[PDB]
């Protein structure tokens, strides 16, 4: 029932579905009481086409619920590949810039920063290129003008929790996964009691980031690699957090912006108190 | 020039314009050798505003530079 | 159970043929009811 | 600005790296290229007088009301500032072909074309017809490579206007 | 990222061997066809716009559902991104062309696309199509272009369409 | 995996671009200069054997000490994963040589050499050794432009030790 | 960034015209001498450490208070800073002699360095002379090389000093 | 499954009470609709075909797109899912306006089935219009039937509203 | 499931068309050329288990790893595993073959395939191997055949290959 092989056997089109069921569906034949095995709290199956509406009919009756359907073949090709980013290409701005040495930073910080949405020519900060371009600011001041602008509120703030927004922060501003169920809530009452911006400023002035980007360099991956002070299951996170080459942040889903790693899953790397 | 223009899109109130000796607080080259920073980065010019004004000083210190002046923005 | 059992099966498997006679057995409630998913077929006639 | 050489130097320096038996390849390239490159170069640069008067008469030929009274294609001052621009892009194109690559078009013409040309009102679709014929006639001044690296710098600019 | 020479000396490697002189001559091929290889991505990249163009006007003169209000391709914002992701598209098929390989197109573009666009509700059918017409363009200016040496290219014709059709079925 | 190809194309990727002229240019370069490359890469290959044996005899011959008891030119398993070791080098030059680049000793030799043979005691000063002598015997088996290529990657390892 | 031919242009440029036939031929000449311009850069990357270690070896037999306390090359962190400049320049020395012109070398590394050195307690005139060292034996590999084809490297020989002497002007 | 009182009786429980007065009587109050509760879902059920059919024919009148090729209301099979499911939404609307309660709604049928439509790649937003429709006709039928006794039904319109506007919610 | 047949029906019909007569042609020669189908598809067949066994032979002589203790291929119970989904590839391969399609294969076979073999620890690298193997040998037989009427068979033979290549692409 598990991860699966093949999507059809006639033809079909299967569906992985997944679920979490009561003992109705599934107990063992013991002297009392029904249970199902723990640790098939949420069980997932492969049905083709046809069976697949009566199976969701009789997994809600008997109690289950149903957290998804998925396209088998979708779910087949494995998980992204990742040479591209494993070590990526540095882009770093220069003091006399050249011309068009600062047109290779503009694209990539855009690439980078905004995590792969398109941003289309009306919507490009044009403001704000013109002083890197004189060399006012530099590439980590204009990493932080991005940020703070209404593009970056309105595609990854406005329309999503805020624990959604902090793990993307992470990913854009720095490059990894979030470690800790720790980061979040310290994060979560930052912006509850210094706004917006503040909270956008603590990661672009933490001893983390200044360390790997310096001030001339744009924010690159760096989280498929081994970092300090990470703990080890942040390495999972980042196969949760980046989906491939062609995957991008992307507010314009059918189901919206929502989360990507589990609540469930930052609690197995440690929980404290505050 | 960092000779700022208008108010560097600082917003806030004020800006001071301050100037470190930056070492590789900021600025390692990607090189593979011992993280060095242009040469004439020896003073870093900045512009900052009022709010954020007492944060950066701490993490110029912290990460080493000195600062050299210190100017209202205007 | 009855002979109304037969005339369903017999007419399901006239309209439908021999694979989806086959899933009516394995779909049915009963099935799932007294073997689940995890249990091999067994005789069950010699219990009320 | 954006040659074979620049590129691999820039490519070098961000790594912290000394140039590699890779870099030096890629070099030989550009250099084994110039002859075919000069060629189309020297012969763009002669022609450049006619190819720049025919490029600009076939952008009225092609759109006639251009010529009208009222209009863009009139006027000494317009008609003047018509053949300076098509001159102005033959220029960067010899300059393309001696550089060893499309920095000369990238720094001089392809950065802010779209705003300069949106504010001004000046469509692509003439330039794009100029470079067009420019393309026409070049496939009788020259052949072979130094053809192909003609062509090379003409489309390049064809595309950078659609 | 992989070329062609790089993944025969990847599986030489596997085996703990120097290339085989197997390998090193179907390697000595490429070098034979290289210049017509130039060629050919030079006549994808002096003809990108029209590509994606022609293949874009066909696209809608096929399917007018989607620049109604409720299409894939409605308002100006959703068909800027379906242009833009037809030049995408084209472009990494134009370096799996210079490669010899299509690893960067797998790699880069293609792992994840069609469970990003069921995510969006762009209907992946259609955009199967637009990367069919972007190939039948593309290989018709790879086919007939200004002033090349005549000679056979259907080798690198039938290679491009590979990786075209890579992306069609990738995506589909 | 570097390479002249690799290289131009993650340039272009980078900044969201087709390949243009310059990138073209640098690609003919690699692909010019694989008839030299690969002449090389076939000498190596066919002497690998004696190579591999005349440069693990200099290095006990240079450094006379490894061979005696209590050292780590002595028995057979120290001695047979040496020989494997300048085999593996050679492997990679070839590998080089055949790729138009420097990535296949980048991603399998250079990438954590350093710690490597720091963990496991072993001098750079051997291998270096082997390689110069590696480099001594190539003049007679190769010259021109193959032997520069040989050349180029045989002292981009002593470097890459140093 | 500028090499030998991008000079050219945008001098050109400043005076609206196509390039001058006096122009075009000096760049041909450029051309005519690059496979030498090669042997020469690759003179360099292949002794880079050698060239290093011993203008490093030398600079410290001549000047051996940097090596005591209270010396600019004491203690290892120190020292290994100075082997790092010297691999720095050298560095942007052979770009600039692969390029032809020597922008990147003073846009790059020699634009403000004295004043960094200046701030350091970095002494100027040390720096130098292990700038004046490295020329002599670049200099030497450029010349006296494996298995190159015979001939005369002396007009690049002198190019690649020109680099090493602003260099050493710049700084001391 | 929940009806109005057993969802009563649970918020009671959490209490660890007996109902409240407050409670007792708002269920009184159903009671004393209940006549008015049944004439209701008899006006959905007694028209169901109806009801499904006239939606059917205005969301393909709409959205002429989904009976084309290409489009997810083609072939027959399609179809036949389509009005297949109008079905099986309407008859948990109308459970749940026996009910009281929107739980066997929500539970046995919206739960998970936007998931399964974008899975399919079924457009969402046409099945929204679909159940406002049959919400327009249903309501039609709940206010103007078979001789049944004249009075006020508003209350009950509303409530079996707010059933098709979650699952058109659920949904789109 | 689809066959060659199927798949133009399928591409036809989202044009909303009967088929053009450039598809009716394509499927002409197909059928033109299906006696020689028949014999590869035949010859595989009647080669099946020596095609595994050779394939068998030729991997653990080259990975003798696989065999020992700790290797993917050993005890007994693996060996059989290993030598089963040898021949599960090869029958989807002919089951391609004979229906000029590849879908049987992607969707039967290769869907998820390569997520397994992880799951399981089964070294995808040597599996890809095999399937290497398993070509070789089985195009062998398509080529040298009992008494089969002469002529050429090379189309066969490389969409045979495809197939091979799309197994071992799917799962290294
Ligand atoms: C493989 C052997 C095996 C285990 C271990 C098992 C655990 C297990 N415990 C369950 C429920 C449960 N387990 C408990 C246990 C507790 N409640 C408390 O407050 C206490 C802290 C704790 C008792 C010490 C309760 C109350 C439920 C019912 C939860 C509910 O339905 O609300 C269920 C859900 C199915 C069912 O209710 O029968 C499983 C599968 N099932 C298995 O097959
Ligand atoms: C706070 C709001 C704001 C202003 C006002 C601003 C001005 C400004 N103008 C600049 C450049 C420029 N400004 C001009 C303007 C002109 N050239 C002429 O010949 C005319 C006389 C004039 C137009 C009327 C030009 C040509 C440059 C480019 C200079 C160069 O790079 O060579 C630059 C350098 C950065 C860049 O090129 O983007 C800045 C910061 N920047 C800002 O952020
Ligand atoms: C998008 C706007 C937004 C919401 C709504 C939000 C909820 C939210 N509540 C949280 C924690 C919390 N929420 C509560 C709330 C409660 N505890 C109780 O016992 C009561 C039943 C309840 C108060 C009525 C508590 C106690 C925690 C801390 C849990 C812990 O760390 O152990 C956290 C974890 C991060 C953090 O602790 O800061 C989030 C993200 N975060 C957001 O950004
Ligand atoms: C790795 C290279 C790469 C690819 C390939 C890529 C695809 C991609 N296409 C997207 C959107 C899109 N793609 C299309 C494309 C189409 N619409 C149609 O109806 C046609 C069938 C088709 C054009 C042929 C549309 C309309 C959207 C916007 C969807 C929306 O926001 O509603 C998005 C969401 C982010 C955004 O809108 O910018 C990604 C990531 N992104 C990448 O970074
Ligand atoms: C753009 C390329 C580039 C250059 C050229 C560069 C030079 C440079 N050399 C530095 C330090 C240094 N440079 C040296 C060099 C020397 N000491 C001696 O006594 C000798 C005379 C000389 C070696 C020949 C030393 C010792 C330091 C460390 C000074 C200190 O921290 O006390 C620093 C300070 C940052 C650091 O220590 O990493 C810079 C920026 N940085 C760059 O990014
Ligand atoms: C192996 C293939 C096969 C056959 C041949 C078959 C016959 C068959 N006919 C049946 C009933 C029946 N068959 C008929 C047939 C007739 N009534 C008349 O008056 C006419 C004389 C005649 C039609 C010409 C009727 C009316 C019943 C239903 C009897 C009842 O339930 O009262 C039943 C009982 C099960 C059921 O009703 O579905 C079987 C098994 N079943 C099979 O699986
Ligand atoms: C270095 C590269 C470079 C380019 C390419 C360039 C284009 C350019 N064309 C301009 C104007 C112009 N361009 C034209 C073009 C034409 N008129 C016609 O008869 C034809 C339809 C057409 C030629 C095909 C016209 C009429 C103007 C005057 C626009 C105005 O000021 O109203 C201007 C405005 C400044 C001026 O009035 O000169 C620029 C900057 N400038 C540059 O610096
Ligand atoms: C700037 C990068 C670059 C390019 C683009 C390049 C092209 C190039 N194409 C060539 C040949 C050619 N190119 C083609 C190509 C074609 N023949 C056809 O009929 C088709 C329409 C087309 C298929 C792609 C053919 C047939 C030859 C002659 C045979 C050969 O040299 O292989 C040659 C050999 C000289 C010649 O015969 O003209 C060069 C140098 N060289 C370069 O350095
Ligand atoms: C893919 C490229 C690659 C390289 C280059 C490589 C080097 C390498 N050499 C090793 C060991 C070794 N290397 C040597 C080398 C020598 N012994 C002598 O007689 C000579 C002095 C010298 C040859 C010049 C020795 C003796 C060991 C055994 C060290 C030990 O385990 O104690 C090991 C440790 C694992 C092992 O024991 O095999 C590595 C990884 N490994 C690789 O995978
Ligand atoms: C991989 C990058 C690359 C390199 C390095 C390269 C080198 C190269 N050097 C060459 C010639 C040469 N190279 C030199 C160089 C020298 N003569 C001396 O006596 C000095 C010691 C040294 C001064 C630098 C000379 C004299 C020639 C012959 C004349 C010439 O071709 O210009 C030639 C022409 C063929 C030959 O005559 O051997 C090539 C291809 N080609 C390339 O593609
Ligand atoms: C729990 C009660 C329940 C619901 C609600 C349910 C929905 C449901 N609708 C399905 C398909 C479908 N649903 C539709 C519906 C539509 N197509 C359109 O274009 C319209 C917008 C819309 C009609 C208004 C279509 C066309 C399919 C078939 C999709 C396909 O196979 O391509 C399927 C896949 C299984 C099957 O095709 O039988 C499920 C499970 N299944 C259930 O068991
Ligand atoms: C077989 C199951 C069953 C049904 C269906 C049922 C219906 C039923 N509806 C009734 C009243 C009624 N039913 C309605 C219903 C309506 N009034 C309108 O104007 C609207 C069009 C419609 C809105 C739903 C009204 C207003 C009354 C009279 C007031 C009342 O008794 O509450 C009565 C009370 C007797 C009477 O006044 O006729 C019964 C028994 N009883 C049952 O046992
Ligand atoms: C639809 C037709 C079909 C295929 C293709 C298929 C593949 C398949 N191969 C499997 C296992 C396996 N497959 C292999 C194969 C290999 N081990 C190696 O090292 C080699 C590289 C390779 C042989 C060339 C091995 C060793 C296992 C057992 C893995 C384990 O249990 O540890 C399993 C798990 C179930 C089982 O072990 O029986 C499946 C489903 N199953 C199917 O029904
Ligand atoms: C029982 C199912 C079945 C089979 C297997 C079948 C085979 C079959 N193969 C045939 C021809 C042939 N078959 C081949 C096959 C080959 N030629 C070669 O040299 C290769 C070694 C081999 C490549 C696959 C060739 C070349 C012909 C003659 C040309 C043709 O008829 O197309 C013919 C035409 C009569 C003849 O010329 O002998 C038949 C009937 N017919 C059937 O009904």
């Amino acid at each position: 029932m598990n991860v699966l092989t093949t999507s059809s056997q006639r033809g079909g089109k299967l569906f992985k579905v997944t679920m979490t069921l009561s003992p109705a569906l599934s107990h063992h034949p013991w002297p009392s009481l029904d249970t199902y095995e723990p640790s098939q709290n949420s069980y997932s199956v492969v049905v083709p086409l046809d069976r697949l509406l009566a199976e969701m009919t009789y997994i809600k009756n008997k109690g289950g619920r149903v957290l998804d359907i998925s396209p088998a073949d979708l779910e087949a090709l494995g998980p992204p590949d990742i040479s591209s980013v494993a070590i990526p290409l540095k882009v770093e701005l220069w003091a006399k810039a050249d011309v068009s040495d600062v047109q290779a930073a503009i694209v990539a910080a855009y690439k980078q920063i905004f995590g792969n949405t398109y941003v289309l020519e009306s919507e490009r900060l044009t403001s704000a290129e013109s002083l890197l371009r004189n060399g006012s600011i530099s590439v980590r001041e204009f990493v932080r003008l991005l940020a703070k602008s209404e593009l970056y509120k309105e595609r990854f703030f406005f329309c999503t929790s805020n624990n959604r927004f902090t793990e993307l922060n992470f990913k854009h501003f720095l490059g990894r996964a979030p470690y800790n169920q720790s980061e979040i809530a310290a994060h979560l009452d930052r912006y509850q009691t210094f706004g917006y911006d503040a909270e956008i400023d603590s990661y672009i002035d933490s001893d983390e980031y200044i360390q790997a980007f310096g001030e001339n360099v744009v924010p690159y991956y760096r989280g498929f690699k081994s970092q300090s002070g990470q703990t080890v299951e942040s390495f999972n996170r980042m196969f949760k957090l980046y989906r491939g080459d062609a995957g991008s942040d992307t507010n314009l889903n059918l189901q919206g912006q929502k989360r990507r790693v589990d609540p469930k899953n930052l609690l197995r790397s440690g929980r404290g108190i505050v | 020039m960092s000779v700022l223009t208008g108010d560097n899109q600082q917003r806030g109130s004020k800006l001071f314009k301050i100037t470190i000796a930056l070492s590789p607080t900021l600025a390692h080259h990607p090189w593979p050798g011992l993280d060095t920073h242009e040469p004439s980065q020896s003073s870093y010019s900045t512009i900052v505003s009022l709010e954020r004004l007492l944060p950066e000083m701490t993490r110029i210190k912290r990460n080493g530079g000195r600062i050299l002046e210190i100017t209202e923005g205007e | 159970y009855n002979q109304s059992e037969f005339v369903e099966h017999l007419d399901r498997y006239q309209k439908s043929g021999y694979d989806a006679e086959i899933d009516s057995y394995i779909d049915s409630d009963e099935y799932r009811r007294v073997f689940g998913e995890n249990t091999v077929p067994y005789f069950r006639g010699f219990k009320y | 600005m954006k040659t074979v050489i620049t590129e691999v130097i820039a490519s070098a320096d961000s790594q912290g790296r000394f140039l590699n038996n890779t870099e030096l390849q890629a070099a030989n390239g550009r250099f084994q290229r110039a002859t075919a490159s000069m060629e189309a170069a020297r012969a763009l640069t002669s022609n450049a007088d006619s190819l720049v008067k025919g490029a600009v008469q076939e952008v009225y030929n092609k759109f006639p009301y251009l010529t009208q009274p009222g209009q863009m294609g009139y006027g000494d001052t317009n008609q003047a500032k018509c053949a300076r621009d098509i001159s102005h892009y033959l220029r960067f194109i010899t300059y393309s072909l001696v550089a060893g690559g499309t920095g000369p078009l990238d720094d001089y013409i392809v950065a802010g074309l779209r705003e300069v040309n949106r504010t001004f009102n000046l469509s692509p679709s003439w330039y794009i017809e100029a470079l067009k014929h420019i393309k026409g006639k070049v496939g009788s001044q020259l052949s072979g490579q130094p053809l192909t690296e003609a062509n090379a710098y003409i489309d390049y600019c064809i595309n950078a206007l659609s | 990222m992989q070329d062609a020479f790089t993944k025969a000396i990847v599986a030489a490697d596997l085996r703990g061997s120097f290339l085989s002189e197997q390998e090193l001559n179907q390697l000595t091929n490429l070098v034979k066809e290289s210049n017509k290889r130039l060629d050919a991505v030079n006549a994808i990249t002096g003809n990108a716009a029209e590509i994606i163009s022609d293949a874009a006007h066909k696209l809608f003169a096929e399917q007018t559902d989607l620049i109604r209000p409720g299409g894939n391709a409605y308002p100006n914002r959703r068909m800027a991104a379906c242009l833009r992701d037809m030049e995408i598209i084209l472009r990494y098929v134009s370096y799996a062309l210079l490669a010899g390989d299509a690893s960067v197109l797998e790699d880069r573009c293609l792992n994840g696309l069609k469970e990003t666009y069921v995510a969006l509700g762009t209907p992946t059918r259609s955009v199967a199509r637009a990367v069919q017409l972007m190939k039948e363009t593309a290989i018709g200016y790879v086919n007939s272009p200004s002033g090349v040496t005549r000679g056979d290219c259907s080798a690198l014709v039938n290679e491009a369409a590979t990786y075209f059709d890579k992306a069609a079925a990738s995506i589909a």
